[PDB]
């Protein structure tokens, strides 16, 4: 139903939120590293995931 | 906004259709009540 669901002006469902933001960019960010680096996103914010 | 075509006139249809267009974009359904002949057609899970 996503075609039929329009949201707020600034609310966290947005694709244009900072929450979409985030999303975008941990999902590139993440492969930055190798998995088994020390510097790996993951390992050193674990909480972030 | 209801139009309803007939069976035959060129198109055979199994007893007739009630056609409609409908604004709402929620997935429903619409029932046309018909008092008078106290029957009631309904287009279950109907199209946007």
């Amino acid at each position: 139903g996503r075609a039929s669901q329009y949201v707020a002006p600034g609310t966290v469902s947005s694709m244009f939120s900072p929450a979409a933001y985030l999303t975008e960019l941990y999902r590139e960010a993440r492969n930055l590293h190798a998995s088994d680096s020390v510097y790996y996103l993951d390992t050193r914010r674990p909480d972030l995931k | 906004y209801p139009v309803y075509q007939y069976s035959g006139n060129t198109s055979g249809l199994n007893q007739g259709r009630l056609l409609f267009h409908r604004d709402t974009t929620y997935p429903s359904k619409v029932e046309a009540w018909i008092p008078g002949a106290k029957r009631s057609l309904t287009n279950q899970n109907a199209a946007i």
